[PDB]
């Protein structure tokens, strides 16, 4: 269990069934754990607000743990890190949507489908805001249904013998 | 909507972006006239939209700031990133600064729209400042005087000044959650949008 | 039916079997309709002249419809939009090819394989030019044959029971 | 070739890039010495390659253009994008401009290759101008004096001046179809290629 | 047999079973040949040190062969070419890892799994260095095992009838 | 470890980056105080870390270099790329240059950390120079005076000068293999990290 989205040399959290978001990643409770086959999508998709935040948190952990960074935050390290980590193109797409009155991601809130029968998840995707606030799931609608189709497909392709 | 073509829950997340505080700046909104940037432990910038003025100098004493130093690192980088993200601004008197104990204090003078009512509509440097302002902090920037979407640029707000100063990091982020995104948006790409020469 | 390549909040043309190119996208006739499973490739491929034009047209439609844009074209919106939309790397590859005497895409002309027996299409790919004009299909050759192999594969993997 | 390992047709497309006219500039070729940029309804730039000269000033009065304004927006941004995409150009007399009723009129003076025949081969600012020119409009730029592929840079053409002026949008695009790509290529990345300092 | 990662107009080495690295690409011996289905990964992965070097070599060959480039190396062509060819984001990730004491790729050495029973390969991946030198395969470890799993999967999905 | 869940060998590669010599610059390390850049057939730059000084001028005569020319192309582009990749550097006396027969000779004066021992820790322009130096050539840059990882910026080395001069391309790359990566890293993105204004 290794990832390409991480800066670490496979230091951890890529092997115990999934990657867990801790209580310092989340405002609420703890340990939202996403299976490794879901998390691995962040290794190559190259366009997802959740995955981009995930890399940013991974950076933060390494930077604090290894550098200490007393007094200054080494903003110059960040300038290097963003070119390495943040998917500039996506940030600008969300910016344009705000300009244009189109629901856009402000990166704080995510949703996912949780197949609680088995515990599999789709990974978070951004919930989106418009007109100063969050969207209803009733207008968000079809994108959820489409995400469900993708999980359904995975559960069928999960069969080891074939598919 | 409950379940989605099988038994699935939405189970939403809300990220604690505050824990990113020790490595990159986080911006937020306090109220209609105030926005903030956290840059480190108990420190950050205060972005004030006002009708008053603190600095009556027409000089931006950067030749001292970058030679005598005596300034806070990181805070200087943030303001330079911000300042240089503004299109078409030269100086035009506005954007004077005074580091002689006022440290980072700089002000943009949005009043240079001239006349009154929308004046230099789609041309004032003030809009360049407002658009940059709304990238420095965004999402929660909507309660600032910029009002109405689908109306890109040509904002022409009623505040006369944007004042940026160093503050302590008190619990300022009352209107919107802190986020690294504003800074990252200004930093990333920039889009140049130079205008000049 | 939703897309990631679009700026719209799934406003339309992602659900009625495919996405149609209208008479204002095309110089000739109307409604060149590409099935949704083909169009969806533009959601993640991240390197295709046709998909890049598709996003640019989607932008244009939204910008005109929602902003009106009297007097000025808001070139400054464009500067933001291109960083969000145009795949700079590909544009430069076509530029180098022009410098180097290598056939390159000037983005006006595209070709696709149309399996007219069933109506499925491969999506357009750029036809390419060299020495001031368009290439012959006889030298273009093998790339067409390779595209056919991909459609053949899809038609076999289309089987729902397995593959 | 008809069918391709099953029954398939090529069914080609030709995109109507003109309909993109109201949001971003479109460049094209009219004939060997003329290229054009559409920037809006019935308006755009004329790019002229000539041996004559209109502007004999050695000043580029940008300090007036960006202070007194009185200039067309967007057209100014396009010329600044173009101008700043040229490598190694400073001024060197060339690239003077006059906005006192001639508005955007600017000229590049390609004659600064000096001497005659290929002169400052692989070094003249003129090549920097020609390479930028051929990005502003491209594909259909091949009928300009740049001739031969596989010969990168060191073009050394026979025209002495590149003159850029504001025009009306007549049906100028006779040699090549209008395209946003030229502008996007200059805008995107740029490649900097600064040379200076 | 055509590639998207190449600048050439399918000039060669995309059809004879695979793409060969010659003695001027390699310091040692000659003709390290990677099957076309492996090489094709460089067409879309968009994040691999080996593939990035591969494109850089392809450029070099075309630039020398077609331009001659006497006296000067046309550094200005390179400035255009890198924006077209080098995956800036990856370079910066390896740079950060050096800063951070995390094993990183300095791009000289690669490893791959060679299924010598059949001759299939995984394509090279960077070997990595830390503390001034190369890593041991014993700490590199699991990433090799994971690469083997991927080849195993391919060999099973290779079945033509299904999978 | 031999085989990996079936019969597999590692079969490693070591790329001959030297063959890239005719199209883009290759940097390497010779020993602790010397690094090199190949730019063409039998030519390249010598990067020297020393305690001595060759150029006592406080002028960088770029106004001559870019007007009178008489300089080597490509070598000039590399030094400009390098120079402009340094954050917060203005001139501050340091970085003077003399092209009057010394051609590219330029020197950075790392001694402007002032005082002694770590002095302007996390603020000296010298660190800006060292960090740029370690991107121009990297991997094999670790034997330079920069010492210890996990200690970003605030390097404060003991050499007083970085001197860059044109040399012949002898077999200089004894400590590390030549690589295009250093140049590409400086060229690509840059990260700007301007500081100034
Ligand atoms: C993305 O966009 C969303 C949508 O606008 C933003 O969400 C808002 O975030 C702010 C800041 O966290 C929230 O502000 C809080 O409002 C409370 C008001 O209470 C009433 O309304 C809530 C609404 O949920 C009811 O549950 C409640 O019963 C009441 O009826 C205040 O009480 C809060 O004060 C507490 O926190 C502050 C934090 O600084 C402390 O200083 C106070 O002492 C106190 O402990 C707070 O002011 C706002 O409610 C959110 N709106 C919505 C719709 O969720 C995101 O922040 C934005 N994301 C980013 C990163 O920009
Ligand atoms: C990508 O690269 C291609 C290849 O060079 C460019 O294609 C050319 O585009 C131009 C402009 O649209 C075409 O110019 C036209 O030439 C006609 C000449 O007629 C003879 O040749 C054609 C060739 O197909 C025969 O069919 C015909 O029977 C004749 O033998 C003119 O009659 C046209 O004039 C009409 O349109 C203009 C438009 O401004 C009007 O002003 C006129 O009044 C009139 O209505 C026109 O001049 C050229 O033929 C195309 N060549 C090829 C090989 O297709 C692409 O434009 C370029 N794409 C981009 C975006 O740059
Ligand atoms: C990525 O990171 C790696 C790891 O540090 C770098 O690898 C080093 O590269 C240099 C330059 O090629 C190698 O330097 C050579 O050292 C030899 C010393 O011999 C002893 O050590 C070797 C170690 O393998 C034993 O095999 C040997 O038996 C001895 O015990 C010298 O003899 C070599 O000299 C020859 O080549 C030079 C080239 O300029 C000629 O001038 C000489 O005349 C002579 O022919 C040479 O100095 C070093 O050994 C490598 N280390 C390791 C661990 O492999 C990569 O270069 C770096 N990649 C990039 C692109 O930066
Ligand atoms: C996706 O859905 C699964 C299934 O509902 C979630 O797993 C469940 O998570 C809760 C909260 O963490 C666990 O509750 C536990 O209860 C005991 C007391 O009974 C308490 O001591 C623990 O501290 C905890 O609160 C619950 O057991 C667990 N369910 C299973 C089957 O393990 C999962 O959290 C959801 N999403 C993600 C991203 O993890
Ligand atoms: C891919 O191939 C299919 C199959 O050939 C194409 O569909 C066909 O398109 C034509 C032109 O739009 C349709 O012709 C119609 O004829 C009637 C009169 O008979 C006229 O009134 C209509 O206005 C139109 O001209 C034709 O019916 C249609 N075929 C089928 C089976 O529906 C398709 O257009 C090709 N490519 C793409 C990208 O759509
Ligand atoms: C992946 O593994 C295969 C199988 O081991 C490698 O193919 C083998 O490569 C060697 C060296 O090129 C060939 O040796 C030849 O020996 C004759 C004399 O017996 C000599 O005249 C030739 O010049 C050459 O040295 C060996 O025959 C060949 N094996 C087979 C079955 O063809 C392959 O090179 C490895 N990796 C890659 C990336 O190619
Ligand atoms: C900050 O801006 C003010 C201008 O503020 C307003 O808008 C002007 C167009 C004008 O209508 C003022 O009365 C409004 O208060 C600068 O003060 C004046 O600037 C104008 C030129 O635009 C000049 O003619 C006046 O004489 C100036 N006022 C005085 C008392 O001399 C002010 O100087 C700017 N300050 C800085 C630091 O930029
Ligand atoms: C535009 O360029 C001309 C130079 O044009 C040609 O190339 C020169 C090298 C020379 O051979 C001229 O005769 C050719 O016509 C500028 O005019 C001359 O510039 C040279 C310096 O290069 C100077 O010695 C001459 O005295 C100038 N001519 C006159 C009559 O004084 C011209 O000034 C340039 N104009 C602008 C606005 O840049
Ligand atoms: C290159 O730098 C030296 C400074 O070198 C050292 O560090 C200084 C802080 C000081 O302690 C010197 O004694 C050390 O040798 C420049 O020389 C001196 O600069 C200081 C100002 O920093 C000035 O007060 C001294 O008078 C200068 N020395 C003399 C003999 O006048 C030197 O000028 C720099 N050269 C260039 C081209 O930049
Ligand atoms: C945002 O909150 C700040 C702090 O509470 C307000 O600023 C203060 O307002 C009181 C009003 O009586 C003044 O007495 C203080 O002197 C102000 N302090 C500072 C530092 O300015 C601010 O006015 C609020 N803004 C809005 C729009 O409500
Ligand atoms: C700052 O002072 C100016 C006057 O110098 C105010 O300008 C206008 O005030 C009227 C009445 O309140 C409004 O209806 C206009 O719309 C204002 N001008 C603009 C451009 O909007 C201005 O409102 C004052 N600003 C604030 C925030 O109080
Ligand atoms: C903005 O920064 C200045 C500079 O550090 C702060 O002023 C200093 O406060 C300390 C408090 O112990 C004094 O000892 C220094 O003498 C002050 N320096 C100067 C130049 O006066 C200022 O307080 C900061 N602003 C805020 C709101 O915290
Ligand atoms: C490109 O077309 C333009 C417009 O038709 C040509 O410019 C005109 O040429 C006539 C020739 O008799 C002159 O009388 C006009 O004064 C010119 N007008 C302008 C605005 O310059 C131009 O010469 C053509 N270029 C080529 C290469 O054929
Ligand atoms: C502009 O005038 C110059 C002379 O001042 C012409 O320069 C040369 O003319 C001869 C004869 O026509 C050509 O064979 C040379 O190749 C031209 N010089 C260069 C650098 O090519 C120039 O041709 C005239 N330009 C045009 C387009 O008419
Ligand atoms: C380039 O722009 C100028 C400035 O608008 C145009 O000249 C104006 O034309 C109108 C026509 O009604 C006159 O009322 C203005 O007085 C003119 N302005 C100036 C400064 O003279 C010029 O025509 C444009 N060029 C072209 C070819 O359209
Ligand atoms: C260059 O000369 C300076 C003195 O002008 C040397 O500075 C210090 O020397 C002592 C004794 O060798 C060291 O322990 C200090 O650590 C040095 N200063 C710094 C900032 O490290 C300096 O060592 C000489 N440089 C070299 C490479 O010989
Ligand atoms: C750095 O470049 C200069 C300039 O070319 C080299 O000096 C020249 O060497 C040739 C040798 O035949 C002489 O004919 C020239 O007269 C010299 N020029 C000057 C200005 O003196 C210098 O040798 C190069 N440095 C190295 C180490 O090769």
């Amino acid at each position: 269990g290794t990832f390409t989205w991480t800066l670490s040399d496979s230091e951890g959290n890529a092997t115990p069934g999934g990657y867990c978001l801790t209580r310092w990643m989340l405002i609420e409770a703890e340990l939202k754990c996403f299976g490794n086959t879901a998390v691995a999508k962040c290794n190559e998709k190259h366009d997802e607000e959740f995955c981009d935040m995930l890399r940013l948190f991974d950076f933060n952990k390494q930077a604090i743990s290894r550098l200490r960074s007393p007094a200054q935050m080494s903003i110059q390290l960040i300038n290097k890190a963003v070119n390495a980590l943040i998917n500039d193109q996506l940030i600008m797409k969300n910016h344009l949507r705000d300009i244009m009155c189109i629901p856009y991601c402000n990166y704080s809130k995510y949703w996912y489908l949780n197949h609680t029968v088995t515990g599999r998840t789709s990974l978070p995707k951004c919930w989106l805001v418009s007109n100063g606030s969050y969207l209803n799931e009733t207008h968000f609608s079809d994108d959820i249904e489409q995400q469900a189709d993708n999980m359904i497909t995975e559960m069928l392709q999960k069969e080891y013998m074939d598919r | 909507s409950n379940l989605y073509k099988g038994v699935y829950e939405l189970q939403s997340l809300d990220l604690n972006m505050e824990t990113l505080n020790m490595t990159m700046p986080l911006s937020c909104t306090k109220n209609n006239s105030h926005h903030y940037i956290r840059v480190g432990n108990e420190t950050g910038l205060e972005l004030t939209l006002t009708n008053t003025s603190l600095l009556d100098h027409k000089f931006c004493n950067l030749s001292d700031a970058h030679k005598k130093n005596l300034y806070d690192h990181a805070l200087m980088s943030i303001i330079s990133t911000f300042h240089l993200s503004i299109p078409n601004f030269n100086q035009y008197e506005a954007m004077s600064c005074d580091f002689n104990g006022g440290k980072i204090t700089v002000q943009y003078n949005l009043s240079h729209s001239y006349a009154g009512d929308a004046a230099r509509h789609c041309g004032t440097i003030a809009n360049g400042v407002l658009q940059t302002f709304m990238r420095m902090a965004w999402g929660g920037s909507y309660i600032a005087l910029d009002s109405g979407c689908g109306n890109w640029d040509c904002i022409m707000t009623s505040y006369q000044y944007l004042i940026i100063q160093n503050t302590t990091w008190e619990d300022h982020c009352q209107f919107s959650r802190p986020s690294p995104i504003g800074y990252l948006s200004l930093l990333s790409q920039r889009t140049r949008d130079i205008y000049i020469s």
